[PDB]
RNA sequence: CUAGCUAGCAGUGGCGCCCGAACAGGGACUUGA
């Protein structure tokens, strides 16, 4: 081991608090931390360090209770190191594949030592129900999970160990964003699973236990904003469509209501039907054909930040939008208890964004802060944690879809 | 022989060079003797001519007037000292306590001084008059943290010896109990006393263990029950901000456990009060509120402990005026505790406040007990499901059921997601000026109206316009507007807010059985849109 | 070093008041309807 010296930006380490937990989780935390300390991965500490980092418990495919840390603040503060010193590339063929697979090798990170001057910035504590006991603090004497610097430094030995199989499977591509891994596979699903098992054995060769699961990017496309095609058109429908078109004009400059506005020159009732003239129908068909086409005049920038907006329609139907600048959408789609579906939806959207751009965007959820902070751990199943916030939404962007 | 904690100073700093204040000539001997007494015990080192530093000194005669004792202030060093982690940021609660048959408690005097200090850091104890505290001083920033950490690591082996027992520690007292007879309890207490004397602590055998209920933050910790300290109230007419603070703090300490406790009026009575001797005339509302609080307090009540085996229950009995309550019990009438949640966004509804209160109670139960019970809410399912399904957000709650305990909760009106036949179209709009504020607005039929205003904004102009329009319209109507503000506000389906304008809006809306609405742009020539724009812009646009 | 040569510390829980940091809208510079 040659621990690379970690040095935070010449900004102090975080001291965030810890939201309440449950005994059902505290028991699991204690029984896992016992072994973690027995195996020289951690050690008990006192108040000598002022720092502190959130901690929690989780529970697919098993009933175990793993854990991880919220290094969001830590990563946002120590970006430079892993962002510039030892960067990572981002291929593009993975999305053109048939199927993919995601792994998790946190155990591999749990088999390496770590510097001592940086452990103080890894203060992680567990709570005590009813404040009966002071915080049982600990320290990470090894590579932690969720810290994207650990993979940035381990990639060397990781690739050195991966050497054997990749030469035999050149068509396959690999990405190491975080504790999780990815694979490029443009072959049969059966062959995909056979090679996945082969790689699992290649990992077990060094004692790496790793028993949704897979995914397919080919089916992913943009959500075509489509208008209704009826034989009788009332006023209210035309008003809704005109509002939608005016709000969307910021995307497609080729949107006009000249032939339509004329029909509105007459302030009549709502249920009365009006025929769509050929000129009006011509302009409507032109706008429709323009919408289905993709975006023209946009791009992707890895230096700037990303946004991950979300909305809701009803009956468990949700939407999602991604963009760097306002109204510069890079992708859309569809996806259809109320918090479980939201959690899996954000997971799916972030996975899509990562396999496309290799970066985690910022989110905007339409809910209060305490409710999410409390109930997001229930159905969570991943090991990566992005940023987030909370916003109020008007009934205008909702018109992006039905 | 306990092990200390390595401690350093802030980046590139040292001890502050100061001159100790001049003092009297009668406490000096009375405090020099105290210093020599602390020295002889083997707790301080006197090395003056070496340390080039200094610290302040004080002579105090605090409560229990016996003599002028010593005090020191670290206000000049607490900031220079390197930062530390604040461990205890909360406190326990009587509601979250369990059933311990054999209860007890253990305190230690001068325990702060019963812990050594890192000799590299003991140099920063230049107590001139010089004396260098060989142990932890008083008024220190983190000393309680090291204290609790030492206590925890010392009891760790004791916990391993008898993990079945539970301990409730604190600053200096060790609240402990079990579910056995006396003999075994005293045997374990002597074992703990020996385990502690192994490191030099103190414990008598004549303290208060059954003489309780204890005196802890103003509580009554009975053996098989508990409650807050018996409280009283003044019986005069004048009310000064000092007496205010007093009674407010008292009734607040009482409200966290007692039901039917209202302070909103007395709280409102303080907004704007800044002087120190304001004899406020108690408004009739505050007078009757105090009378009712007294009546509720004229009879005592004893809280109940917690049982891990048996589950708990949550229930609410709303009182109105947008204020809420909540009761927690494991059995009928066995109320553990209660509280209050009445915080108001400018606009809000009933189910919103209900959701906020129930999620706050859930967080409280988690931080106290670590779970949530089956809630008992006075509202039927269809209302809540329709609400959270047709709302523009997501709101989830655990299992619960219905309660037939009037008053209840409901939506006093509804909106339609599709136009209706037979209704009348209403192209309405309203604007004003940033200088005159005499905006004109009204409505138009498929008959038009215009009404000037005073000191209003485009938002308020359109609001008052739709108000006056509804004042004359019939039952069914399909209206349209441009201001997303009012539309989005009405979509929340609120029944109470701050501005009385929206209150009259909803009042008039209630009577109207059916209604439809939507949004359209402005300055586009949509039916009556441009017409109303031109009609209202008269004399204010150019 | 706080108050008018004289008296002057901190923590805990609450009652509060002022400022700083975040959120949604309003008034001035630059682009489109």
């Amino acid at each position: 081991i040659e621990t690379v010296p970690v040095k935070l930006k010449p900004m102090d380490g975080p001291k965030v608090k810890q939201w309440p937990l449950t005994e059902e989780k505290i028991k699991a935390l204690v029984e896992i931390c016992t072994e973690m300390e027995k195996e020289g991965k951690i050690s008990k500490i006192g108040p000598e360090n002022p720092y502190n980092t959130p901690v929690f418990a989780i529970k697919k495919d098993s009933t175990k209770w793993r854990k991880l840390v919220d290094f969001r603040e830590l990563n946002k503060r120590t970006q430079d190191f892993w962002e510039v010193q030892l960067g990572i590339p981002h291929p593009a063929g993975l999305k053109k594949k048939k199927s993919v697979t995601v792994l998790d090798v946190g155990d591999a990170y749990f088999s390496v030592p770590l510097d001592e001057d940086f452990r103080k910035y890894t203060a992680f504590t567990i709570p005590s129900i009813n404040n009966e006991t002071p915080g049982i603090r600990y320290q990470y004497n090894v590579l932690p999970q969720g810290w994207k610097g650990s993979p940035a430094i381990f990639q060397s030995s990781m690739t050195k160990i991966l050497e054997p199989f990749k030469k035999q499977n050149p068509d396959i591509v690999i990405y190491q964003y975080m504790d999780d891994l990815y694979v490029g596979s443009d072959l049969e699903i059966g062959q995909h699973r056979t090679k996945i098992e082969e790689l699992r054995q290649h990992l077990l060769r060094w004692g790496l236990t790793t028993p949704g699961y897979e995914l397919h990017p080919d089916k992913w496309t943009v959500q075509p904003i489509v208008l209704p095609e009826k034989d009788s058109w009332t006023v209210n429908d035309i008003q809704k469509l005109v509002g939608k078109l005016n709000w969307a004009s910021q995307i497609y400059p080729g949107i006009k209501v000249r032939q339509l506005s004329k029909l509105l020159r007459g302030t009549k009732a709502l249920t009365e039907v009006i025929p769509l003239t050929e000129e009006a129908e011509l302009e409507l068909a032109e706008n429709r054909e323009i919408l289905k086409e993709p975006v023209h005049g946009v791009y992707y920038d890895p230096s700037k930040d990303l946004i991950a907006e979300i909305q809701k329609q009803g009956q468990g139907q949700w939407t999602y939008q991604i963009y760097q600048e306002p109204f510069k959408n890079l992708k859309t789609g569809k996806y259809a208890n109320d918090v479980k579906q939201l959690t899996e939806a954000v997971q799916k959207i972030t996975t899509e964004s990562i396999v496309i751009w290799g970066k985690t965007p910022k989110f905007k959820l339409p809910i209060q802060k305490e409710t999410w902070e409390t109930w997001w751990t229930e159905y969570w199943q991943a090991t990566w944690i992005p940023e987030w916030e909370f916003v109020n939404t008007p009934p205008l962007v909702k018109l992006w879809y039905q | 022989p306990i092990e200390t904690v390595p401690v350093k100073l802030k980046p590139g700093m040292d001890g502050p060079k100061v001159k100790q204040w001049p003092l009297t000539e009668e406490k000096i001997k009375a405090l020099v003797e105290i210093c020599t007494e602390m020295e002889k015990e083997g707790k301080i080192s006197k090395i003056g001519p070496e340390n080039p530093y200094n610290t302040p000194v004080f002579a105090i005669k605090k409560k229990d007037s016996t003599k002028w004792r010593k005090l020191v202030d670290f206000r000049e060093l607490n900031k220079r000292t390197q930062d530390f982690w604040e461990v205890q940021l909360g406190i326990p609660h009587p509601a979250g306590l369990k059933k311990k048959k054999s209860v007890t408690v253990l305190d230690v005097g001068d325990a702060y001084f019963s812990v050594p200090l890192d000799e590299d850091f003991r140099k920063y104890t230049a107590f001139t008059i010089r004396y260098q505290y060989n142990v932890l001083p008083q008024g220190w920033k983190g000393s309680p943290a090291i204290f609790q950490s030492s206590m925890t690591k010392i009891l760790e082996p004791f916990k391993k010896q008898n993990p079945d027992i539970v301990i409730y520690q604190y600053m200096d007292d060790l609240y402990v109990g079990s579910d056995l007879e006396i003999g075994q309890h005293r045997t374990k207490i002597e074992e703990l006393r020996q385990h502690l004397l192994r490191w030099g602590l103190t414990t008598p055998d004549k303290k208060h263990q059954k003489e309780p209920p204890f005196l802890w933050m103003g509580y009554e910790l009975h053996p098989d029950k508990w409650t807050v300290q018996p409280i009283v109230l003044p019986e005069k007419d004048s009310w000064t901000v000092n007496d205010i603070c007093k009674l407010v703090g008292k009734l607040n300490w009482a409200s966290q456990i007692y039901p039917g406790i209202k302070v909103r009026q007395l709280s409102k009575l303080l907004r704007g009060t800044k002087a120190l001797t304001e004899v406020i005339p108690l408004t009739e509302e505050a007078e009757l509120e105090l009378a009712e609080n007294r009546e509720i307090l004229k009879e005592p009540v004893h809280g109940v402990y917690y049982d891990p085996s048996k589950d708990l229950i949550a229930e609410i009995q709303k009182q109105g005026q947008g204020q809420w309550t909540y009761q927690i019990y494991q059995e009928p009438f066995k109320n553990l505790k209660t509280g209050k949640y009445a915080r108001m966004g400018a606009h809000t509804n009933d189910v919103k406040q209900l959701t906020e209160a129930v999620q706050k109670i859930t967080t409280e139960s988690i931080v106290i007990w670590g779970k949530t019970p089956k809630f008992k809410l006075p509202i039927q399912k269809e209302t809540w499901e329709t609400w959270w399904t047709e709302y523009w957000q997501a709101t989830w709650i655990p299992e619960w059921e219905f309660v037939n305990t009037p008053p209840l909760v409901k939506l006093w009106y509804q909106l339609e997601k599709e136009p209706i036949v037979g209704a009348e179209t209403f192209y309405v709009d309203g604007a004003a000026n940033r200088e005159t504020k005499l905006g004109k607005a009204g409505y138009v039929t498929n008959r038009q109206k215009v009404v000037p205003l005073t000191n209003t904004t485009n938002q308020k102009t359109q609001l008052q316009a739709i108000y006056l329009a509804l004042q004359d319209s019939g039952l069914e109507v399909n209206i349209v507007t441009d201001s997303q503000y009012a539309l989005g506000i009405i979509q929340a389906q609120p029944d109470k807010s701050e501005s009385e304008l929206v209150n009259q809006i909803i009042e008039q809306l209630i009577k109207k059985e059916k209604v439809y609405l939507a949004w359209v742009p402005a300055h586009k020539g949509i039916g009556g849109n441009e017409q109303v724009d031109k009609l209202v812009s008269a004399g204010i646009r150019k």
